[PDB]
């Protein structure tokens, strides 16, 4: 079959600036090839077919070029609702294939974090199992250390983290960190703490 | 943005090493949305129509219902369009309008002609029982529909006294062509049934064939240019052409090809080269080779003839003599594949040529060299298969660009659909 | 307009077989365009599967190794997916979507797509817990579910403004874990409603919380 | 598939004009094709007469001269046919083929139908059992057996013409 | 006009053998030659076209040769079944002018009162089924007295199964000369019929 490469993976740039991904075959396929966009939680969207033609409805900051094997993508300036999942497809024969795809996000200021904790609730006290949870509401970038303190104890192997994936609008992040326990260690100790 | 030709002059390369041939580019890019098209399974885009004036182009397809030969008419659509650049590596066209002609059940054929800012269409009706039931292959007069951009069409009727045909015709066909446009009159090419009331001596030319002289005793000959083995009635061309197009009263004259220079009648096109005129006639029959005629003016009289032979059709041909001596039998070749000069004798020219495969068809695009050889370069490895092909070359960019239309399955189980593409032709000396 | 709609189990044990149902509303299959099965890896890599021409032929991609097989119902307007032998590397989400071959050449309507996930346990139902109370926020903790799939609202679709669902984590008990956190303002924390619904569909388990 | 069926009178009084109607189904004439009319003489010897093509053009044969007129009418998808004068010679049996352009041949021909020339008045035949039939003018005859449900050892005798002009045969089975 | 020669007139063989049609041209037609079979009765049916190419639902056993001027038709495994009249026409240009005809032949013996007299008049008919060959000698005796000029006879064509052929003599009489007399015999003399058998 046809070999799609697609580089470079990952794009980080800040709003209004100019970004280009490269998509290369294995063997020439004249100009059969579309980029397709795929926002958060969408279907993909076709978004320039023949390599260089601009599909109807398309606004004009999106550009494709390449002739053979070698093919370029190209955005004149990044808008804010622009992060997605970019991805090339051949149509010169049977099986169609993709590309490997690439993942862009947007840079903006740095933003300081809202902390929050949660007690665990009485069903779940009732039910045997403890459980601590400690809230980042908005900051910005991912990096972000947090650890946990019971009447001043770090703990090590107990707790994992979720990251919501970059807001669409302000593209800041959130972060949660949750401690289980059994109902015996949280009833043996009283004070908690979390620190970020 | 896009001019038209002006032919590459040999201003250099005239010392000692002087082979002035040009060549195809290595590029063979695409034209999408040339016009509107559809995926539904029971249509067939068969009879396309291409032309390019001084920057508007005209193009024209036609919709059958299950079969591309046959079939009831769906429409004929008609694309006004402007040949653009949008910063990518080739042309682009850009439709300002689309049109779909009143009552298609009563067409025989249709073609356009562009001019300057100006396009025009010229449709063959056939006569409308008291019902209005169209009765099929028969003929009535025309219909000419002038375009303007930004402008409503304007719709002009031709009948009785306004077309006075040497001979009397029962069926006429407007060669898919087209045609031109030279002052103040039009020049189209057309094909019917004539009836005949002299002794045919019809044109008989082939090469050293020895089994009867391979039919050469023009019997057969004769036998090809006759409906039904029939003397009274023979299928034959004719010069079309339109007076007065400004007046709102245009005026239909024709000019009858003699059955001693000519093949079965087929469809054609009408070509402007340098201050002279030509003409392309299809192959219909036993000749498949290329007919094109170079003339000073728009006169049967005056008409003379190419002495080339690529491109041999080769493909929806029910014949079976070597092209090698094409030996006069009886067939009916259904092909078309047209060449577009690029000199004042037209001894340069650009042609497609098509040739069938074990399935499907093998194509491949090539400019013939006045010194008799050509250089050709293989095109769409994809397409499972091609029938026709059309070019139209014009000045862009300080460069000769051609498209190319044509017609065909990329997938072996898809109908019949129309493709447009655009290369380039670069001129170099050894 | 065409809209086309996956549907079929999402739990399969290892080396059986899986059955999907493509429907198509508004749109006869057999009319025109091509209808192929392409699923999505996590990582976010691409494959197509396989299609089935508007006329009914059948085309399957060399690598699935002939495993698959497409078929289609018209009486029904459907089209349909086997896949026999399933592994753990199957695991990933399915989509029907339709092909034109006229001007786009392109996959013009997609469906929402299916997950499927691959695994010898069992169906476990969710277990949600209350996250009980500017800036004040009020979330809902759910739990020890099988598989991972799994949704969440607010006033029956409503205080959608600062809602957080995070991503899921699955535990050393094989199970997965939830918190969906929204911001509400203070002065409304004695005034509104902040019923948190969560649907387990694969257990069926609808679940209104307050 | 297509199929001509040919329909008009039997007998004809000399130097009078006929008339034939030749309907066609599963097809239409103005499509494509030419349209043809063939008679066999009592002498097996068969001559073309002529054909009609789809766009209107009719051709007719050199011997028979300006005596031929053939039609069309495209409503119905029928082809007629009219001879001017009609002698002794004109008695026949005349047929309705289609010709395809190539390779060449009127596959698709009617059914038939016998046409005689003669003054003489019509008369119906007297059967009578052994079954003999006798006095009859003019006809090709007709005879079944038991609704045609016998036609194990048929064997219809051809017609003999009696000096009174009473075309008369012998029919039997064992 | 064109005109074709068509020979032999009528032909005559056993079953299994091979036989040869002949039609030549009056000038050359490139092949655009037909063949046609007329069983009896019946409207000719299309067996060759081009005078090479075969047609649809016929045997293999049919072949067509020839070119140029001269054209030739063959049988091979002669079947009962091939009993009709075969024919040559010319379709490369009008007026479509046939041959003269030729009729084949299969060789390979074995050969009541009047009702129809209140209307005045006697028929009396002698049947003769199966007879072979073709050729007869039926002899009308009344009262012993040979009878001429009076008993026609209608013969049928080849049968297309076995081969055989009926004949049909039939003696009319006005009703005053049958009832004088009392005995009406016939004789069947002929090839297979050295005696003269009588049926009375």
């Amino acid at each position: 079959s046809i070999v799609m490469t697609q580089t470079p993976k990952f794009l980080l740039v800040s709003a209004g600036d100019r970004v280009a991904m490269t998509c290369k075959a294995s063997q020439s396929v004249n100009d059969d090839v579309a980029w397709y966009q795929q926002k958060p939680g969408q279907s993909p969207k076709l978004l320039i077919n023949f390599a260089s033609n601009r599909y109807t409805g398309v606004p004009d900051r999106f550009t494709g070029s390449g002739y053979g094997t070698d093919f370029t993508f190209t955005i004149s300036t990044v808008q804010a609702e622009d992060l997605a999942f970019y991805f090339c497809q051949q149509d010169y024969s049977s099986p169609f294939t993709f590309g490997s795809g690439t993942k862009l996000e947007i840079k903006r200021t740095v933003a300081a974090p809202s902390v929050f904790i949660f007690p665990p609730s009485d069903e779940q006290l009732k039910s045997g199992t403890a459980s601590v949870v400690c809230l980042l509401n908005n900051f910005y970038p991912r990096e972000a250390k947090v650890q946990w303190k019971v009447d001043n104890a770090l703990q090590s192997g107990n707790s994992q983290e979720s990251v919501t994936e970059q807001d669409s609008k302000d593209s800041t992040y959130s972060l949660s960190s949750t401690l289980t326990l059994s109902k015996a260690d949280y009833e043996k100790h009283k004070v908690y703490a979390c620190e970020v | 943005t896009i001019k038209p030709v002006e032919y590459y002059k040999p201003d250099g390369c005239n010392k000692t090493n002087d082979h002035f041939t040009m060549q195809p580019g290595v590029n063979f890019y695409t034209v999408p949305n040339l016009g509107p098209s559809s995926s539904s399974a029971d249509e067939c885009y068969t009879n396309p129509s291409f032309s390019i004036g001084s920057s508007i182009y005209m193009f024209s397809q036609e919709i059958r219902k299950t079969d591309c030969t046959t079939g009831e008419i769906l429409s004929i659509q008609i694309v006004l369009g402007r040949i653009v650049d949008k910063g990518q590596q080739g042309p682009q066209a850009s439709p300002l309008l689309v049109w779909s002609v009143p009552n298609p059940k009563i067409i025989n054929s249709c073609a356009v002609a562009a001019g300057d800012e100006t396009g025009w269409v010229l449709c063959s009706v056939t006569l409308t029982a008291a019902s209005g039931e169209p009765i099929p292959h028969m003929f009535d007069g025309f219909w000419l529909y002038k375009f303007e951009p930004d402008t409503e069409v304007v719709a002009y009727r031709i009948t009785g006294f306004a077309y006075l045909l040497d001979k009397v015709y029962d069926s006429v066909f407007i060669g898919k062509g087209g045609g031109i446009q030279r002052g103040n009159d039009l020049y189209f090419q057309m094909f019917g049934l004539s009836r005949n009331r002299q002794s045919i001596k019809a044109l008989c030319e082939h090469g050293s064939c020895l089994g009867t002289g391979g039919g050469g005793y023009q019997v057969l000959c004769d036998r090809a240019v006759m409906s039904f083995g029939s003397e009274e009635s023979l299928i034959s061309n004719a010069y079309l052409k339109v007076n007065d197009v400004a007046s709102g009263k245009p005026t239909i004259i024709s000019q009858t090809f003699p059955p001693s220079d000519s093949y079965k009648g087929s469809n054609g096109r009408i070509y402007t080269i340098g201050e002279r005129y030509g003409i392309y006639l299809a192959p219909s029959s036993w000749n498949r080779y290329l007919r094109f005629g170079l003339t000073p003016d728009i006169s049967v009289r005056s008409t003379t003839w190419l002495k080339e032979k690529d491109p041999i059709m080769k493909v929806l041909t029910t014949c079976t003599n070597t092209d090698k001596d094409m030996c006069p039998e009886i067939c009916n070749t259904r092909g078309y594949q047209d060449i577009f000069p690029l000199s004042e004798d037209s001894s340069f020219y650009t042609y497609i040529g098509i040739t069938p495969s074990n399935e499907g068809t093998k194509s491949f695009v090539a400019v013939k060299d006045d010194a008799g050889h050509v250089a050709s370069i293989t095109i769409l490895p994809n397409y499972y298969s091609i029938t026709s092909a059309t070019i139209s070359c014009f000045m862009y960019k300080e460069e000769i660009w051609c498209i190319a239309v044509t017609e065909g399955r990329k997938q072996k189980e898809n109908p019949q659909r129309i493709y447009a593409h655009s290369y380039r032709v670069q001129k170099m000396c050894f | 307009d065409v809209q086309l709609q996956e549907s079929g189990p999402d739990l399969v044990k290892p080396s059986q077989s899986l059955s999907l149902t493509c429907t198509v509303t508004g749109y006869s299959i057999t009319s025109g365009y091509s209808w192929h099965w392409i699923r999505q890896f996590p990582g976010n890599k691409l494959e197509w599967m396989g299609s089935i021409h508007f006329s009914g032929i059948s085309n399957y991609n060399p690598s699935l190794k002939g495993r698959i097989s497409i078929t289609r119902d018209t009486s029904k307007n459907q089209f349909f997916l086997q896949l026999n032998s399933v592994t753990t590397e199957d695991t990933a989400t399915y989509y029907c979507v339709r092909k034109d071959f006229g001007s786009s050449h392109h996959f013009d309507y997609w469906g929402q797509g299916t997950t499927l996930t691959v695994s010898s346990a069992s169906t476990k139902g969710p277990s949600v817990f209350p996250l009980a109370p500017g800036t004040a926020a009020l979330g809902c903790l759910v739990k020890d579910y099988f598989p991972e799939p799994v949704t969440v609202s607010w006033n029956s679709g409503a205080l959608t403004s600062g809602v957080h669902t995070f991503p899921a984590v699955l535990q050393s008990s094989g199970l997965y874990s939830l918190s969906s956190v929204v911001t509400v303002p203070s002065s409304s924390l004695g005034t509104q409603t902040y019923i948190c619904n969560v649907n387990h569909k694969p257990s069926n388990t609808k679940v209104d919380k307050k």
